DNA sequence: GCACTGGCCGCCATACTGGAGAATCCCGGTGCCGAGGCCGCTCAATTGGTCGTAGACAGCTCTAGCACCGCTTAAACGCACGTACGCGCTGTCCCCCGCGTTTTAACCGCCAAGGGGATTACTCCCTAGTCTCCAGGCACGTGTCAGATATATACATCCTGTCATGTAAGTATTAAG
DNA sequence: CTTAATACTTACATGACAGGATGTATATATCTGACACGTGCCTGGAGACTAGGGAGTAATCCCCTTGGCGGTTAAAACGCGGGGGACAGCGCGTACGTGCGTTTAAGCGGTGCTAGAGCTGTCTACGACCAATTGAGCGGCCTCGGCACCGGGATTCTCCAGTATGGCGGCCAGTGC
């Protein structure tokens, strides 16, 4: 006589799995006990971060007239947001290249 | 066959379809999304473990990961991520 | 079986292309050998780490995840092959 | 006369060309040879995944390319446009290597 | 228009006549103070200095070419 | 109780003494205000981190141990304060 | 006529004196005041352990001294013995800050 | 009435008197040593835990810690620390 | 009825606490299980490292003809050893100062 | 009448400007292989109940930060002169990019083979937990000399005066036209 | 008789060396509190035993890595040219460095408060554990169309041949001597 199997991601209205993230925190050896709101809050944070980085990648792809985003689009998106660039200052993107940015003295007169 | 290799395909793809229904991804870009989510998850989880350690707390609650995301993410990223986290946890308390 | 010099296999035009990605307009002639030195130092540091994981896993095959972890220790994390 | 562009503007054209681009900049199989020969100095008969040599490649030009914008800043800082080895030790020491 | 620069350089070197010769920056300042567009005449003043040292009307104290200090001849 | 512009409280001869410890032979007079800005920016970083720990602990008093955590989390680890 | 050293000789003397010496190098009380002033902006009515403000004192001086030897490397690299704020901007941006 | 706080005062003092019977310490230097021992213990233990994560292993034995020692410690100190640790586990096994 | 208590550090012939390091690893949240040789090995490594840095500090204090070490001695010891420098490049010592170190162009003549 | 000289005109070096080449942008065409959607599977999230326990709340204590006050100079500051340095120009040298031709090995692609990763199975080595018990470091008290501080000598060094010397400059002489 | 060559002689810049000033070592007295050592303790470390489980180890298999052969070509290499960059010297202008007085505000010593740090008791919320389930997510497959590869014309970007301008030179005629 069990109720319908509903999901915590639908409970929070979120896309990232509350269950899998909760399981990873349990077996990631960070504490023996983990409060219930923590995977919900964490999944929301991850979804928010993916929200901007994915929309910026799509916008840069639309600037490049591509409907399929490429790692170049990801690098262009991530280096054009200063707070995200501070977030990933030490991070290498595979096949990402660098921004088009040259020093002023490098250009001719 | 093969044992299942867990991944972040479906969730990042659905997030893309919400923010941009029309566009697509490369699988290589999709691997960078897997690496991004794994890295940020590791950073936040490690900071949460440190805060549970430092205040002698046996638990990981939303308060200390809120503390961590205020530490790591700069500015309005931190304030907004706080906002979606709070509205999400209030929705979860409403089940 | 044995190899004695492959660091000259990183050719001078390849170094020039790398500097052109770096925004370098002009490259001195003395650049190439010390770039070889710094790259062999970097490769030295990362493979010592990655190999240390590699026979830490009781495995004789170097895997990509080992290079990922070696860079992740060394503060130069790489995206794309996580997993 | 055969046509010839002045020095540097060609060089800036390769700067733009590889800077908007995404591909590998060094040869693959000599890199694999170098990686194996430097690896065998620690453990003999090491075997490499092709993806592993790939990863170690883009990590390598990542660290190198970051070193070159750092030395670029060093070069313009010394009111020069050609990088020099002393720029390299400068960048390495400021990074604390 | 006006007269050419060379005789004004002779007045520049005869203005002070200190122990060493008059220098390049000093003569540029002298032409600026007397009134001259030294900004667009750098090649002009370089060729003028080379011309005057070649004819021996003035002699150079320390520098080489247009640099350093220039002083008047013996007589 | 109100504090207004205590950034100039890091006096100019104090900056000169730091530069002497820093090995600076000669200092421009233009140096001081950007050094104040740089140390300031560093202070909002470390104090924001420390207070995030602090009313994480629900304390109104800032402790040195939280400062040790803030410096360690910044990768600028300090010894001698209970850590 | 009274004694007077040439410039730099005295400066090298403070270099030897202070770089030999180990004490806290800035004034205590205005540094305490500045820490209070900055902390007031983020949270109201904060109290500070005296040891905490001391820990800020060694942390701040260590960070500043590290930036100043980095600045010295930049300045001698630019063939100067006098530093400029652009040196500090260079050192910060090479450090990734 | 006081509550005890654990430190390494007698341990560092004993090791010092082993290597220098005639040399003392300040209290400040002892605080430096306590911070140092906690920091290095933290680094080794964290890397050991991360290695156990990598091999999907739930056990930390001396192999993983020795792996971390070669991993973090630069140069000849690695071979040294392996030497004393190997001798120590040799007596510990023989006891 | 019961054997006399023998400490594990004395079994290893070490000063550093096997029991305390083991207990810290239980409450440092690093693994579910810890092997027996792991804390002994860690204690040996820590004891060797502390012994080496204390030896350098005592030698430096003897060079300063001081009976007791001060954190200036620790700074002097930790900066002039390259392997220790690479161990602790990012670590700052309170009241430590830096090495006596002048650049070549800064000197007269 | 003649020579000086200012003015005016002709010629050459140097800075604008249009035009040709070409590298790349921009437009189609084509075939393709990775994205993406569907299908079968399986394992992990779920749900619900229990159960043990972790921290939140209250309350009490006491202590260390805060506030206030009075001497007490060290240092902050300001100014002034001096000298030492940043930088800008120029000239000079030489070193590295651009481009052309020659070569080679990288890439692909094509095939053979086996090393080992990886997975499953089994049985076992070890470790965590718990109960009990005790000695080792911690809190705390005390005393006491290593070093801080103070006072008197002695060299280091560093700036300057002072004398010797190189060198530039003024000068008589003289020999030749 | 004149006038430039030439030696000769002298004042000034430069440099070598002595010497004092002063700051910094260096040698001796003293007191002191921070280091070091003695003491109660209780609780964290240890010992035995056991339940259980991660993990070591053997079998295998297949797959992904390694080895090797042919073509081809674009990239690597070599060389010529040359133009562009580096950089050294010098010189100026200024901008801190150092050295004097002066103001002051930190520093230090002393008093008193309290607000909160921290310890203690409670308990009640709350999160882990676990059996059964199911559906959401993942392995696998197969198509197609966005996009890689390819071809053709424009456009913009580059560099040079040719023009306008400024300065140099030369000539002539007016005028004063």
């Amino acid at each position: 006589a069990r109720a319908k199997a509903k999901t915590r991601s639908s409970r929070a209205g979120l896309q990232f799995p509350v269950g899998r993230v909760h399981r990873l925190l349990r077996k990631g050896n960070y504490s023996e006990r983990v409060g219930a709101g923590a995977p919900v809050y964490l999944a929301a944070v991850l979804e928010y971060l993916t929200a901007e980085i994915l929309e910026l990648a799509g916008n840069a792809a639309r600037d490049n007239k591509k409907t399929r985003i490429i790692p170049r689009h990801l690098q262009l998106a991530i280096r054009n947001d200063e707070e995200l660039n501070k977030l990933l200052g030490r991070v290498t993107i595979a096949q990402g290249g660098v921004l088009p940015n040259i020093q002023a003295v490098l250009l001719p007169k | 066959k093969r044992s299942r290799k867990e991944s972040y395909s479906v969730y990042v793809y659905k997030v893309l379809k919400q923010v941009h229904p029309d566009t697509g991804i490369s699988s290589k870009a999709m691997g960078i999304m897997n690496s991004f989510v794994n890295d940020i998850f590791e950073r936040i989880a490690g900071e949460a473990s440190r805060l549970a350690h430092y205040n002698k707390r046996s638990t990981i609650t939303s308060r200390e990961i809120q503390t961590a995301v205020r530490l790591l993410l700069p500015g309005e990223l931190a304030k907004h991520a706080v906002s979606e986290g709070t509205k999400a946890v209030t929705k979860y308390t409403s089940a | 079986k044995v190899l004695r010099d492959n660091i000259q296999g990183i050719t001078k035009p390849a170094i020039r292309r790398l500097a052109r990605r770096g925004g370098v307009k002009r490259i001195s002639g003395l650049i190439y050998e010390e770039t070889r030195g710094v790259l062999k130092v970097f490769l030295e540091n990362v493979i010592r780490d990655a190999v240390t994981y590699t026979e830490h896993a009781k495995r004789k095959t170097v895997t990509a995840m080992d290079v990922v972890y070696a860079l992740k220790r060394q503060g130069r994390t790489l995206y794309g092959f996580g997993g | 006369k055969p046509h010839r562009y002045r020095p540097g503007t060609v060089a800036l054209r390769e700067i733009r060309r590889y800077q908007k681009s995404t591909e590998l900049l060094i040869r693959k199989l000599p890199f694999q040879r170098l990686v194996r020969e430097i690896a065998q100095d620690f453990k003999t008969d090491l075997r490499f995944q092709s993806s592993a040599v790939m990863a170690l490649q883009e990590a390598s030009e990542a660290y190198l390319v970051g070193l070159f914008e750092d030395t670029n800043l060093a070069a313009i800082h010394a009111k020069r446009v050609t990088i020099m080895p002393k720029d390299i030790q400068l960048a390495r020491r400021i990074r604390g290597e | 228009s006006g007269p050419p620069v060379s005789e004004l350089i002779t007045k520049a070197v005869a203005a002070s006549k200190e122990r060493s010769g008059v220098s390049l920056a000093a003569l540029k300042k002298a032409l600026a103070a007397a009134g001259y567009d030294v900004e667009k005449n750098n090649s002009r003043i370089k060729l003028g200095l080379k011309s005057l040292v070649s004819k021996g009307t003035l002699v150079q104290t320390k520098g080489t070419g247009a640099s350093g200090s220039f002083k008047l001849n013996k007589k």
